[PDB]
């Protein structure tokens, strides 16, 4: 606290009294991240673990709203096997929620799950359902026997 | 006196992120300023209470045996049976006198409980040591020949002091215990002491509500600029802020300069009749009260000193 | 402990205690005058707990000159030094570095509320409280006057600038 | 300040004052103001009383049954013969009919200490 | 005393526009305490009568 006195006061010389130099602060060595729980939570049962649904001309669109979606269980337990994503990364995903989400349910072969994507032709993508380059999501694909 | 705060450089800037404190050094630094100006208010307000408050470097005592020849004078002077040392007055000038951004309250060299006993050897050289006290070393006059060095300077012979004198014994006292009564019930004879603290209660007030207010920019908050959008276009966002607080910072010290001066124009004519009719006598008209000057006791009161004047009307 | 916040919609520093304060179930920080955000609901278990920052503020060194002593002390002022980290607590603050001397002479250094510091005589700095003066008594009698048989007198000088 | 400081030339300096604590502390005699760069430097000489004793008083002098009262200074007494000196040195001298002067009666005031009066008039009138 | 002059927070700032009445209330509560200084050298011009 000598020299303290000595270098903010930018004498070499000091006088003789009282004087307010720094300040003192102490830093913290945990952050506290907390999320909410389960609270209202979005109809993912009717969209996956259902037992039927339409054709792939036939698709209906469900807009879910006002409840918490959760997309990381599926990613982390991993029942569900490829995903291969372009612009957003799934934490991303996880991370900017838009303020829509859309769910079509259609069944397709395994040569037509390469032809998903944007910017291609084909079969299921020229003549039934075509992805837009501009389009912010990504396939997920899996066999259910 | 008054109330001193001192803002902070650091923690009243910035919103507790490392990107604010390191755009301080592109200013130079202009808070170095601010902390030898406030330092250079803190040490004039350690300046007046020291001359005003003590005039004298020693302590006179009362005798514990009082008999005045019928003059109560034992409900100005502090009770020693209380633990903290107060007088009868005194108590009801403190209970009707009534942040964690880094505005602080720094406290001064002199607390409330010993204001008092300042006042009370002051008010013992009043009573026992005349108008010596403050002379050099005093002398032990009585308060009968106390009265008539006072009386000889204004022109009265002594014929009417000593036959009316238990006539003006039951008048004295109880002009006292008219404001004891005045302060018990009204509360504005004491809008000079809290005017001082109210307006610096606003000052304080007048730095809370500008941390809501944008200063032209999309918001307040350091947080969700540098996060949310470009440090190429926030560069434009942040440094108006800093901009925009020192400005409400700079006209926040030269209204408090002022304050400084209107406490130092004050307590010259505080120290002028502490040095005229305290002391001892003061011949003039229209200072010390209105009328021909007698006495005047000095009580202890927070940010001001509260007199009582007794003229002759 | 002071920890760092990240929510939802609040950011900011501060210590968890607990709240007496009567909450709505819809709400999410709670404000204060001082323009300060005092509590937070929990959306997972419905309470609110109150945040107050710790404690922060400036130093105050007390120091010699360079021909005579470097012993200093450390004051941290309106802060008790339990949560910190010679030890004598007063009303101004903790001050770390002196000793306390019941005895009361002059000095020269002010720290804060009513206690002050000098350089006293092996040699160290102390801090006490500030002394008042020499103290005198003057008896009451009536029939008796003082009045001096011999003067001694000096020169009083004042300096003030134009 | 330089109305203080001019304050102090105009009443310390150019004529008397009868206010304390302003010339400095007690009674002052003589001011010399002194000449400094960006200020001034005043040279007060003030009165300050060092050794005191103490005395034995009365307020008036009952002589005839009628009052007698001072008008400069107070009456003491060493405790044989009272004396008529000011508040600032001790001047022991016998009463007159020049320093006192008659008003009112001996049972008006509370204290009085009786003693005869020693007129000119007396030891001029057989001598 | 002195010659007493009032300057408020509308016609002196702005040409009476709409975007000028807008902008008054981003920087803030900086126009409310001219209102009260100027008034309170009001009061000290009527302590000094």
């Amino acid at each position: 606290p000598l020299s303290e006195t000595k270098c903010t006061l930018k004498s070499f010389t000091v006088e003789k009294g009282i004087y307010q130099t720094s300040n003192f602060r102490v830093q913290p060595t945990e952050s506290i991240v907390r999320f909410p729980n389960i609270t209202n939570l979005c109809p993912f049962d009717e969209v996956f673990n259902a037992t039927r649904f339409a054709s792939v001309y036939a698709w209906n669109r469900k807009r879910i709203s006002n409840c918490v979606a959760d997309y990381s269980v599926l990613y982390n337990l991993a029942p569900f096997f490829t995903f291969k994503c372009y612009g957003v990364s799934p934490t991303k995903l996880n991370d900017l929620c838009f303020t829509n989400v859309y769910a079509d349910s259609f069944v397709i072969r395994g040569d037509e799950v390469r032809q998903i994507a944007p910017g291609q032709t084909g079969n299921i993508a020229d003549y039934n359902y075509k992805l837009p380059d501009d389009f912010t999501g990504c396939v997920i694909a899996w066999n259910s026997n | 006196s008054m109330t001193k705060t001192s803002v902070d450089c650091t923690m009243y800037i910035c919103g507790d992120s490392t990107e604010c404190s390191n755009l301080l050094l592109q200013y130079g630094s202009f808070c170095t300023q601010l902390k030898r100006a406030l330092t250079g208010i803190a040490v004039e307000q350690d300046k007046n209470t020291q001359e005003v408050f003590a005039q004298v470097k020693q302590i006179y005592k009362t005798p514990p045996i009082k008999y005045f020849g019928g003059f109560n004078f034992s409900q100005i002077l502090p009770d020693p049976s209380k633990p903290s040392k107060r007088s009868f007055i005194e108590d009801l000038l403190f209970n009707k006198v009534t942040k964690f951004k880094g505005l602080t309250v720094l406290p001064p060299l002199l607390t409330d409980e010993m204001i008092a006993q300042y006042t009370s050897a002051l008010l013992a050289g009043t009573i026992t040591s005349g108008w010596t006290f403050g002379a050099g070393a005093a002398l032990q006059i009585p308060f009968a020949m106390q009265m008539a060095y006072r009386f000889n300077g204004i022109g009265v012979t002594q014929n009417v002091l000593y036959e009316n004198q238990k006539l003006i014994a039951n008048q004295f006292n109880s002009a006292i215990g008219k404001i004891q009564d005045s302060l018990s019930s009204t509360a504005s004879a004491l809008g000079k002491l809290q005017d001082v603290v109210n307006h610096n209660a606003q000052a304080l007030n007048t730095l809370v509500k500008q941390l809501s207010s944008k200063f032209g920019a999309i918001s307040s908050v350091l947080n969700d600029i540098f996060s949310r959008l470009d440090p190429p276009e926030a560069e434009v966002q942040i440094d108006r802020l800093i901009t925009g607080r020192l400005q409400s910072l700079q006209t926040y010290v030269t209204q408090q300069l002022i304050r400084a001066a209107e406490i130092r124009a004050s307590a010259n004519l505080a120290a002028t009749k502490m040095s005229e009719c305290v002391l001892g006598q003061s011949k003039r008209v229209d200072f010390c009260g209105k009328g021909y000057h007698l006495m005047s006791f000095p009580q202890s009161a927070p940010h001001g000193v509260v007199f009582l004047h007794v003229t002759y009307v | 402990k002071c920890v760092n916040f990240n929510f939802n919609g609040l950011k900011g520093t501060g210590v968890l205690t607990e709240s007496n304060k009567k909450f709505l179930p819809f709400q999410q920080f709670g404000r204060d005058i001082a323009d300060t955000t005092d509590a937070v609901r929990d959306p997972q278990t419905l309470e609110i707990l109150d945040i107050t920052p710790c404690s922060f503020g400036g130093v105050s060194v007390i120091t010699p000159g360079t021909n005579t002593s470097n012993q200093v002390a450390v004051l941290y002022q309106g802060v008790n030094c339990t949560e910190v980290p010679n030890v004598f607590q007063t009303r101004a603050g903790c001050l770390i570095g002196a000793e306390y001397v019941n005895n009361s002479y002059e000095c020269d250094i002010p720290i804060g509320a009513g206690i002050c510091a000098s350089y006293q005589t092996s040699q160290s700095i102390i801090a006490y409280t500030m002394s008042l003066g020499a103290e005198n008594s003057v008896a009451y009698s009536n029939n008796s006057i003082a009045i001096p048989t011999n003067f001694t007198i000096s020169v009083t000088t004042e300096i003030l600038p134009v | 300040s330089a109305n203080l400081a001019a304050t102090k030339m105009s009443e310390c300096v150019l004529g008397q004052s009868k206010r304390v604590d302003f010339c400095g502390k007690g009674y002052h005699l003589m001011s010399f103001p002194q000449s400094a760069p960006h200020g001034v430097v005043f040279l007060h000489v003030t009165y300050v009383p060092a050794q005191e004793k103490n005395f034995t008083t009365a307020p008036a002098i009952c002589h005839d049954g009628k009052a007698h009262f001072p008008r400069e200074g107070v009456f003491v007494s060493n405790g044989t013969h009272w004396f008529v000196t000011q508040r600032n040195f001790y001047e022991p001298q016998i009463i007159t009919t020049d320093n006192t002067f008659v008003s009112g009666n001996c049972d008006v005031v509370i204290g009085i200490v009786n003693n005869t009066v020693y007129d000119p008039l007396q030891p001029e009138l057989d001598s």
